[PDB]
């Protein structure tokens, strides 16, 4: 004779969470909160392209030092790049006091 | 089943239906089938909605610039500034690693909560009409067409319809 | 490398989606941005559990 | 009615009664009306006061002196302070509205529980001397005075005294 | 008592047994005598283990060097570390305090929990044959031995076995 019951949603999904009760545990649906993922790439905010030193040191680009294009049209920009073992220091070598503190006034 | 349903007096999930995470089964002679609860289901996922927009939200993300460097006469503010950030860092992780459990658990407290209540609604037309079965299901002293399946899920019997039926062909038992 | 392409927020890992609130990818960031963890992962459940028999 | 009553089975409140948060509604031969159930009410309400005083007193408020400023060669500092205090300030940001939304939310389901308890001790009673009807209430087979109202309250019923009258009002049907 | 059984419709706790948190009480022609479930209490318990291992191990603890110490030029910096890390003890101190609170909330939650369901396993069987009494307990009309006593522990009854018996000795009442 006629039968009602409950239902509910099962799938095949297998993705899963660590929980305070069970690890692991398994559901249907999920939401990863995270970006675990870099584009390996530098691209630019907004539209507005970031200020490139190639091989410069911050020295060589504020100075005027010949191979590092002193790029005027550059007027404002998203950012600062570098790499970290910077080429071109300086020509004529000379202690460069507070570094840090022009550093810090050119973030932004 | 932390409040009694889902590995509890029920045991396991159906991968048939998919329209929405909640609804019955229907069982009557023109045959079987599965049909979604959207009612409270589309509430419960609004709810969701509103968590997550009160998770991401609550950050503000500022106009940021993280990094520092310096020489090394200045110390005192590496490792401060290590030790600062590392600080940050750990807290930001903690809350929010504490705060997956929670609300992952209060989650699935939230889905067996409306099921059972589900249960509690299905069961509160169909006292003395019908009766308790197993585990997940309720079988009539009657029947029941589509019409009483479209019926019964948005709360509406007419409690006198099978009364008799009920009170005759439960009298055999 | 340095490329066209435009972002949001950006680290020398690479640049970034600005559309969630976290990463556990690396500190430094510019711009406007997730925030970091020492984490492997982070991820709520929508939906339940998943038994078939 | 996370637990099933308060848009669950029942669907909305009462402004007649002031008193006291919960309570029952009698409604007997002599009249009608309202009245509080100030034992339970009155212990939730004991556990409301444990929270707040659990929730302020769990901050220490130093005597403070929140503010520094700075010359332009210092900038190191000054971005750091900036983002020192905005961090902090995040924090106790993020913490606290979070904690405003699950207190909030547990405080909902504090009073769901209790009412869904009461409601469960007011069935405990009354079991096949009278009957569920509709949602929010019990209908009887029998007649009940003030004396069986108050009595009621108090977790007494002495189920022989009406046990015949419902066990034949209840055979008409 | 949250959902309804300690302080709820039990009223008090047994010191008798030990072997495990939960159980149940057989009371037979042969005597009575506690017996503790193993299954259940063994499922929480497992439970609980995971809770303490996701609350440690969410720290992690460097190979650490707190102290810094400074001259009188330095005021900027002493009243800075000093509220930097004045900041940050504060703010492990209230996460973790808030933490001790809901997780023995919850906790107390969880063993309510897992009662309760219990008593609707137990229930979940023995459902007309045997009655509701009092508080904590259930009534047979027919009798049980030890056999019966293990075999309703782990979720087994077999419905027709004293049926009939209690279709009669209800039938006195
Ligand atoms: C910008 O950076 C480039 C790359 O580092 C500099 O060029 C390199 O400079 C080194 C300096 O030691 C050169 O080595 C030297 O070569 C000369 C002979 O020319 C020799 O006298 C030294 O004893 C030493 O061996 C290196 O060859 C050179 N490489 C290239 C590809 O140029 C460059 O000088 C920097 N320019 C400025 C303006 O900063
Ligand atoms: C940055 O430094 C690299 C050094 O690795 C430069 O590479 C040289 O490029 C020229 C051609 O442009 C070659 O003839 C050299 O042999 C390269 N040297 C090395 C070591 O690879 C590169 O040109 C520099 N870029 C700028 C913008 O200064
Ligand atoms: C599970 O089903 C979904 C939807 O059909 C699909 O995207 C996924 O690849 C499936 N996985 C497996 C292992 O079948
Ligand atoms: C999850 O962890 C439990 C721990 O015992 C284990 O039994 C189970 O196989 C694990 N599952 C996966 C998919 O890792
Ligand atoms: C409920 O279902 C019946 C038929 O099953 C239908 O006639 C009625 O309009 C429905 N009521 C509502 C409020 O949806
Ligand atoms: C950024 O993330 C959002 C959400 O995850 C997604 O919709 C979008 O496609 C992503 N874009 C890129 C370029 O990763
Ligand atoms: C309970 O109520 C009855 C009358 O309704 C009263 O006589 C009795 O004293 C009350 N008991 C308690 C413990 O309040
Ligand atoms: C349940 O208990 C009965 C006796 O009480 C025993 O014969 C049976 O093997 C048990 N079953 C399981 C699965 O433990």
């Amino acid at each position: 004779e006629d039968t009602i019951c409950i239902g509910y949603h099962a799938n095949n999904s297998t993705d899963t969470v660590d929980t305070v009760l069970e690890k692991n545990v398994t559901v249907t649906h999920s939401v990863n909160l995270l970006e675990d993922s870099h584009n390996g790439k530098l691209c630019l905010l907004k539209g507005i392209a970031p200020l490139q030193l190639g091989n410069c040191s911050v020295a060589g680009w504020i100075l005027g030092n010949p191979e590092c294009e002193l790029l005027i049209s550059r007027e404002s920009w998203s950012y600062i790049v570098e790499k970290p073992n910077p080429e071109n220091g300086t020509c004529y070598p000379g202690h460069f006091a507070d570094y840090e503190e022009l550093r810090e006034q050119l973030s932004s | 089943g932390l409040f009694g349903a889902i590995a509890g007096f029920i045991e396991g999930g159906w991968t048939g239906m998919v329209d929405g995470w909640y609804g019955y089964h229907h069982q009557n002679e023109q045959g079987s089938g599965y049909a979604a609860d959207q009612k409270s289901t589309q509430n419960a996922i609004n709810g969701i909605t509103n968590k997550v927009n009160s998770v991401i939200e609550k950050m503000n993300t500022q106009f940021t610039a993280v990094g520092k460097e310096f020489n090394k006469l200045e110390r005192r503010m590496e490792n401060l500034n290590k030790k600062v950030d590392d600080g940050f860092i750990d807290i930001w992780t903690y809350n929010a690693e504490l705060l997956v459990l929670l609300e992952n658990e209060r989650t699935l407290d939230f889905h067996d909560s409306n099921v059972k209540n589900l249960y509690e609604k299905v069961k509160s037309q169909l006292k003395n009409n019908a009766k308790e079965i197993g585990n997940g299901c309720f079988e009539f002293y009657h029947k029941c067409n589509d019409e009483c399946m479209e019926s019964v899920k948005n709360g509406t019997y007419d409690y006198p319809k099978y009364s008799e039926e009920s009170k005759l062909n439960r009298e055999k038992i | 490398p340095m490329d066209e392409c435009d972002a949001k927020c950006q680290t020398p890992q690479g640049a970034i989606n600005s559309s969630l609130p976290f990463q556990n990818v690396h500190p430094v960031t510019i711009g406007e941005c997730p925030k970091y963890v020492r984490s492997a992962k982070l991820r709520m459940v929508t939906g339940l559990r998943n038994i078939p028999s």
